RNA sequence: AUUGGAUAUGCCAUAUAAAGCGCUUUCGAAGAGUCGAGUUGUUUGCAGCUCUAAAUGGGUGGUCAUCUAA
RNA sequence: UUGACCUCAAAUCAGGUAGGACUACGCGCUGAACAAUAAGCGCAGGAAAAGAAAAUAACCAUGAUUCCCUCAGUAACGGUGAAGCGGGAAAAGCUCAAAUUUGAAAUCUGGCAACAUUUCUUUUGUUGUCCGAGUUGUAAUUUCAA
């Protein structure tokens, strides 16, 4: 039939040709965070993105992550709801990966994380739709394969000077505890998110928001 | 919508056994699952003494017991490792299928116009004839 | 200082001396006779070309030129015909007249027919007159070479003169 | 200019320390008056000039 | 080769359905049913696809090939003992100051009446020695 | 012409016809020497698009090289050493198996009059083309050493250029 | 005993192509035109042999003398040869009869020919030996021969031959050509390999 | 400046499919047969395992567009075979 | 272009239901609009992100205690970590390097006064 | 490695003699071929005019010169360049036309068989 | 003494030939174990290995431009 | 029986051809310790290699290669370190595969024979004739600019 064991939200991950070493690390780092993602090989078309719908329908992944690297410098991330839905293009800045020295955070691979959204996401309709789409992706649905039962990390998304700041943190159990011992440590995923355009269709259709 | 499901042949699955402590820590929603008691030391010693047919030496993370190939899995390994068709009844020699030449194309393949050389006497020979006539005039032939 | 150079230093066999290098000696003119007769071997080729009335290059010059004395809208032009160019000097005038007299001598480009060509077009003419070159072409028996009307014309004019 | 190889075409290394000899490289081998003589130095006969 | 395939089947790492599909290749369609021995022998030694091998499967074969009497009490004690006593018997089997003066001046190699490890001194290096000590 | 069919058929290298022929010919080539003379090209369409003519002075040699440099580059250099009086024109893959990749090398005799008098192949007689395969000047050699036109493909950087008026 | 290596290669190749399963497009070349019809085909072919180089030279000199001293011809008639030329003739639907050699060494040269002739509605037959075809056109070998035009005298001879090739080559076989060839096994060999197979299946699996 | 309409160069005509080239490939497809993966893919299509067939073609070939072209090719072969059979 | 009405319309089309229990979703909208004007001042930004995190976590923990979901990861759990243990050991060597460098610095600062007053 | 320039005046003279040797051979015709006028390809240099490689096929046809006779009389052909505007066309068509007006082409000795 | 490219001129010249331009109610073939994908080495290029194409296709840049490999 | 053909051998068979040396510069391969380096291995020529865009660009566009100057110590990459443009030197373009000559293999090596020719009795051809090569494709014709 259509599928067995229907998990609520599944993600399809593709990197276009021309992604750098750092950009590939971000994709692998992101894929490790979300176990409901299905990594795939490079897409030959830098312009014919309506094939991602056919990949998604085949793979039963309703959320597409397309990592577009143009001119070998500018990294863009396309997040869309695979059938129809809003396709929102973002620009990535200030990449920091797991292997970077400063970060020491540590969370269960696939453990369902707590999502925190800035209240500014509820101000604008486009900022709302981005929040709802981001929630439906990062929030690991129950029963997802490779997921862990307990909770060990929190993902924070905040809008500052129009740029979405994404920070991943790990909860620790402070020895004294007492006042809420969140004591979160930066996991390592650190980048600056910049919405560029939003399309009413799946990797296509007329633009509905322009930066 | 596409339901975000999992087809029965998806390469992603839960519980991936590996080679050889037992990985009986917790389950989904976080509950310790009971450790299966260690097997009778007699029975474990027997299995070690005489390895089962298709002894893989693989334990699933949940149960400490080893995983051993069944008869059908042993057959599949037999065909795959000997490089034959992994299907017991698959025809590798189907009868010739003329899905294209089962009918006659009425027209010639080419629409190019017919040249006039094919209707006029040959020019290669007329050139040769004039060269021969020259050699006869000059006494060469 | 080489073993191969010390070899002939101590040898008795004389060095294969050739005397060919004389700088400042410009290449003598072969090719055109008129240019050769008016070429002064001392001057440079730019000086020689300018004195003769010729352009050494039809493109800009990539540097300063010598100053010896204190010097005192598509359609209209795409359709226009540039009215030749004057012959400044005597040598250019000599070359122009030589070219024209040569062209006049080599001007009769039209050939007579051979024995076979004459009989070929005569037989075709004696049946289809001298205007229906289309019908002569389509004649399969007499036009065995399958000449077209344009080639059967070229035979007819060549027979007239 | 001088030859870029003049003063290098010999084979010589310093005989070391503790042998009561100036530690300038000396020509190896034997049987010729050059053997044992110093080389590779502005101060040395048949050596390299300073800053060729 | 067979162990790596068998391990992949049992460990579920590679899906069984994907293994079957991967079994329809250029080599499985070259059937060996009925071919002569002069042909089949050189086909196996030459035209045999080289599948990868994993270290885990190599250990499994060594475990299978481990006989019940591979390492008994003697083959672990006296066999270890003979190697130990061989190493012991092997083990039991297993500078001079020269002043550059008089005849020893101006030397280049081992001087007369000097053997083994040796060092040369000429009294010029005493000035350098005191300098190095002060360093 | 039949060369269009041969060129379309050579694209289906694992079809029943081509897989069967590969088995029989690979077995045949292994019975022969590692380098043997080929009486004719196995792929006449492939040979002629690479410069081969069915005229005296053109030679096809078959060689097998072990898999696991480019095997095509190795094939040309070993065949060029085997026939040291010829000029390696080009080479093409003909067959392969688990152990061996099989190639046919096209060579030209520069001392033959049919080659010295043919204006389309005279260039190879000229002594600048001695051992093109040894200097990387064949089609596979050019591709191996990165020669190519584009952006995908030393001394002027390691040298200090001191002019007179500096 | 010691056969020479090239003789062993020839004989092993003979048996190997018998034992191996042969794809239908290559197995069709093991079924050839019968001897009576091939003899009648070659009787018609031998009336249309191209002129030898010596005969061609004699005719052209005869015309050259007339031109030199004092001086309309009919179109020639002959069998058509050359692989590229015949393929163009089939694709142009000018061929009345195609005669394919049964032993073209690179079989890919003519492996597509029977199907191409089938697609174009050209009568064709697979005839024994490239050398018989070669002798017709004065060559050593001919991969294929084509009849496109005969004289009005021989229209009936060609028509009768085309009918015989239809009945004795295409009406016959047909189902035979669609089947994989090979697998031909000797009487005692099939029993022997059965002994090898049962012994192998017992414990020789690894 | 004033723009001009340039025609197409002969080199840009490349990639166009010829009627003879279409024919020759159809002939060769029938005569040669099919690859082991093509036989496996057509079996999956006949068994109506379209999703598994597309996954295999993509895995074998490497890209989705190559997989889609092969599947469409093999599917039309299945129809063509059934029309004659 | 910033079409609010359709953009709000698609919100109801992809509206994640509000009635869903938290444990199904695990996303919180902080009641406090954390405003950090000096975005150039990164140090103040981490504090704002920290305070928004711990409040978000505290609300999440309260809603999950009634959900009866084991928040804590027990000490016995040995599941695979998002970070490889191999580079974790590198991060561990990295941290001691900063520790000993800092420790050597304060010791050296001590010896500056020690030698003067020694 | 140090590259010196002591052969700079020598290289200057050797190139002058090569022009002299070329003129010694082709004596009346110019030592250089006529180059077209092209506009450099960028926003920094497109206001200038420099020398191109050769004249386009459309330029030669409008000037009446066939692509076969152009090389004979010293007019280079650039089969890669094209005229996207009529200004490039008119600029170089008139360049060819001026060149033709200033050109003296010497006749050639031809073969003329006795019969037809 | 030996050569080079022209010039004049003689004889010979197989032209029933061969070209350019210009017209179309006719046609127009274009290189495969290669590209590519996965993966492992060397430094995007290249090499090995497994897999293995297409036909306004394919490559490369930015729907467009440009180019036409093996 | 006779004979075609394929494949494979042999000959102090007719006639050719390869090796080794030099190695400044040139093209491949291999390659360290401290550098597309040295050493090692292979192969050339008077130059080599490269070369007539699966090239740049984003313009009012350029137009094979090479080299010089500049770009520029710039972009990028994290000290390493370009390229397009721009200025100059020199300039030249092309041949195949894929087409039925099919009213005519029109193509070519070699033998023998004459006849010329020569840096040259030493070189280089032409004409004739014969045997072969070649239709599993040699000429002419076409190469996308068409």
């Amino acid at each position: 039939s259509a599928g067995f064991v229907p998990i609520k939200q599944k993600v399809l991950v593709l990197s276009s040709r021309g992604v750098t070493y750092r950009q590939r690390h971000l994709l692998n780092d992101l894929v490790s965070m979300m176990p409901h993602s299905k990594k795939d090989s490079k897409l030959d078309s830098k312009d014919r993105l309506y094939q991602l719908n056919e990949l998604a329908e085949l793979y039963n992944c309703n959320n597409i992550f397309f990592f577009e690297s143009r001119r070998r410098e500018d990294l863009y991330l396309h997040i869309a709801r695979a059938p129809n839905g809003p396709t929102v293009k973002f620009h990535v800045e200030n990449l920091h990966t797991m292997d970077e020295l400063n970060m020491t955070g540590n969370a269960l691979k696939g453990s369902r994380p707590i999502l925190s959204f800035d209240k500014t996401f509820d101000t604008a309709p486009h900022l709302k739709v981005v929040k709802e789409l981001l929630q439906q992706t990062f929030g690991i649905p129950k029963g997802a394969r490779r997921s862990k039962p307990f909770i060990d990390r929190v993902c924070t998304l905040t809008i500052a000077d129009g740029k979405i700041w994404f920070r991943n943190y790990e909860i620790r159990e402070n020895e004294d505890k007492s006042k809420d011992p969140v004591t979160l440590i930066e996991i390592g995923p650190r980048f600056v998110m910049t919405i560029i355009n939003i399309l009413e269709g799946s990797f296509g259709g007329p633009v509905i928001y322009k930066n | 919508e596409i339901d975000a499901g999992y087809s029965s042949d998806s390469s992603t699955e839960d519980v991936a056994p590996g080679l050889y402590n037992l990985y009986i820590n917790y389950d989904i929603d976080g509950k310790k699952i009971t450790r299966p008691a260690t097997p009778a030391a007699l029975d474990s010693l027997i299995a070690s003494i005489d390895k089962d047919k298709g002894w893989t030496g693989i334990v699933d993370p949940m149960t400490g017991k080893p995983v051993n190939l069944t008869t059908e899995e042993l057959g599949l390994l037999k065909r795959l490792a000997q490089s034959e068709i992994p299907d017991e009844n698959f025809d590798p020699y189907p009868d010739y299928d003329d899905f294209f030449t089962n009918t006659v194309r009425e027209t010639p393949l080419s629409s190019a116009p017919e040249p006039k050389r094919r209707f006029a006497p040959s020019k290669h020979e007329q050139k040769r004839i004039l060269q021969l006539a020259y050699a006869i005039r000059k006494g060469r032939i | 200082a080489n073993p191969r150079q010390r070899n002939k230093q101590r040898s008795g066999k004389p060095r294969l001396t050739r005397r060919n290098a004389n700088k400042k000696a410009k290449a003598k003119i072969y090719g055109n006779f008129v240019i050769q007769q008016n070429w002064d071997k001392h001057a440079t080729l730019r000086q020689n070309y300018a004195r003769l009335g010729l352009l050494a290059t039809p493109n800009y010059v990539t540097g300063g030129v010598e100053k010896l004395y204190p010097d005192p809208t598509l359609d209209d032009v795409l359709d226009k015909e540039i009215s030749i160019a004057p012959a400044k000097t005597e040598v250019v005038r000599q070359l122009e007249e030589e070219a024209v007299k040569k062209a006049a001598r080599q001007s009769n480009k039209m050939l007579p027919l051979s024995a076979f060509e004459h009989a070929y077009i005569q037989r075709l003419i004696n049946k289809y007159g001298t205007e229906d070159f289309e019908s002569m072409a389509k004649d399969v028996k007499l036009n065995s070479k399958l000449f077209n009307g344009s080639k059967l014309k070229n035979l007819y004019i060549r027979m007239k003169a | 200019a001088v030859s870029e190889k003049a003063g290098h075409q010999t084979s010589a290394e310093s005989w070391g320390t503790g042998r009561a000899l100036a530690r300038i490289p000396r020509v190896g081998g034997g049987g010729t008056h050059r053997s044992g003589q110093a080389a590779f130095g502005n101060m040395c006969r048949s050596g390299r000039m300073f800053a060729p | 080769e067979a162990m790596t395939l068998a391990q992949d089947i049992a460990s579920r790492r590679k899906s069984k359905a994907d293994l079957i599909d991967e079994g329809y290749n250029r080599w499985s369609f070259q059937s060996k049913e009925g071919l002569p021995d002069w042909f089949l022998d050189e086909e196996t030694t030459v035209n045999k696809p080289n599948k990868p091998i994993t270290k885990e499967a190599v250990l499994a074969l060594r475990e299978k090939m481990k006989a019940l009497n591979a390492r008994p009490i003697k083959k672990v004690l006296e066999a270890q003992g003979r190697k130990k006593m061989r190493t012991i018997k092997r083990l039991q089997r297993v500078p001079t100051l020269v002043v550059a003066k008089g005849p020893n001046k101006g030397l280049k190699s081992r001087p007369k009446g000097v053997k083994g490890k040796y060092k040369m001194v000429d009294s010029r290096m005493k000035k350098d020695l005191r300098a190095q000590k002060r360093l | 012409g039949a060369y269009k069919y041969l060129e379309e058929l050579a694209k289906k290298k694992q079809s029943d016809v081509n897989l069967f022929l590969s088995r029989v010919r690979a077995w045949e080539y292994r019975q022969m020497n590692v380098i043997h003379r080929a009486s004719r090209p196995s792929r006449p369409d492939k040979a002629r698009r690479l410069g081969y003519k069915a005229k005296q002075g053109y030679v096809i040699y078959r060689i097998r090289v072990r898999r696991g440099r480019s095997a095509r580059c190795t094939a040309e250099e070993r065949v060029g050493r085997y026939c040291s009086n010829l000029r390696v024109l080009n080479s093409y893959w003909v067959n392969q198996d688990a152990t061996y990749k099989f190639f046919e090398v096209i060579l030209v005799d520069p001392s033959h009059k049919a080659i010295r008098r043919d204006p389309r192949i005279n260039w190879i007689v000229n002594p600048v083309h001695k051992h093109r395969e040894s200097r990387g000047l064949t089609s596979i050699g050019k591709k191996s050493r990165g020669i190519g036109k584009g952006h995908r493909f030393w001394l002027r950087h390691n040298t200090l250029s001191l002019r007179r008026y500096r | 005993v010691k056969w020479p290596e090239y003789i062993r290669l020839q004989r092993r190749r003979k048996i190997l192509n018998l034992r191996l399963k042969v794809p239908p497009a290559i197995a069709q070349f093991q079924k050839t035109l019968d001897k009576n019809t091939a003899t009648q085909v070659f009787k018609l072919l031998n009336k249309y042999r191209p002129e030898t180089a010596a005969e061609k030279k004699q005719r052209l000199v005869a015309e050259a003398e007339a031109v030199a001293n004092g001086k309309v011809s009919k179109k020639p008639y002959n069998v058509k040869y050359g692989l590229n030329h015949v393929v163009a003739l089939i694709e142009a639907k000018k061929a009345k009869l195609v005669l394919i050699a049964s032993d073209v060494d690179p079989i890919e040269l003519v492996v597509f020919l029977p199907a191409l002739c089938k697609k174009m509605g050209v009568p064709y037959a697979i005839v024994k030996n490239k050398a018989r075809l070669g002798t017709v056109i004065h060559q050593k070998t001919a991969a294929v021969l084509a009849v496109t035009e005969v004289r009005e005298e021989d229209k009936n001879e060609l028509a009768s031959i085309v009918s015989a090739v239809d009945a004795n080559f295409s009406a016959k076989y047909d189902e035979s050509r669609r089947k994989w060839g090979g697998g031909i096994m000797g009487g005692k060999t099939q029993a022997l390999l059965a002994k090898r197979a049962k012994a192998a299946a017992a414990t020789v699996r690894l | 400046l004033t723009k001009r309409q340039l025609p197409e160069r002969p080199s840009r005509r490349k990639g166009h499919l010829s009627k003879r080239t279409a024919f020759v490939r159809s002939i060769v497809r029938e005569v040669a047969g099919f690859a082991p993966y093509e036989r496996r893919v057509m079996e999956l299509i006949r068994n109506s395992q379209d999703k598994r067939a597309r996954k295999l073609a993509k895995k074998r070939l490497g890209t989705l567009k190559r997989a889609k072209g092969k599947i469409e090719e093999l599917t039309s072969v299945i129809q063509s075979s059934r029309l004659a059979h | 272009i910033n079409n609010t009405v359709a953009l709000e319309n698609i919100y109801e089309r992809i509206k994640y239901p509000d009635d869903i229990s938290f444990v199904e979703n695990q996303a919180v909208t902080t009641k406090e609009p954390i405003i950090i004007e000096n975005v150039e001042d990164d140090l103040a930004r981490e504090l704002a992100f920290y305070k928004q995190g711990v409040s978000s976590v505290k609300a999440a923990f309260a809603k999950l205690r009634e959900a009866n979901v084991l928040i804590s990861r027990p000490h016995d759990y040995f599941a695979e970590m998002l970070k490889s243990d191999d580079h974790m050991e590198k991060v561990r060597q990295e941290l001691i390097k900063e520790a000993t460098a800092k420790k050597l610095s304060q010791q050296a600062k001590k010896q500056r006064e020690l030698k003067k007053f020694g | 490695y140090v590259k010196t320039w002591f052969n700079q005046p020598g290289r200057k003279l050797r190139r002058r003699q090569a022009r002299q040797t070329k003129a010694a051979k082709i004596a009346p015709r110019p030592v250089e071929a006529i180059r077209p006028a092209v506009k450099p390809p960028t926003i920094r240099y497109n206001m200038k005019v420099r020398a191109g490689r050769g004249f386009t096929l459309e330029e030669l046809k409008a000037a009446g010169v066939s692509r076969r006779v152009a090389s004979t009389i010293g007019i280079p052909v650039d089969h890669r360049r094209r005229n996207r505007s009529e200004e490039s066309l008119q600029r170089n068509v008139e360049r060819i036309k001026v060149y033709l007006a200033h050109l003296i082409v010497f006749p050639r000795k031809a073969g003329q068989p006795k019969k037809g």
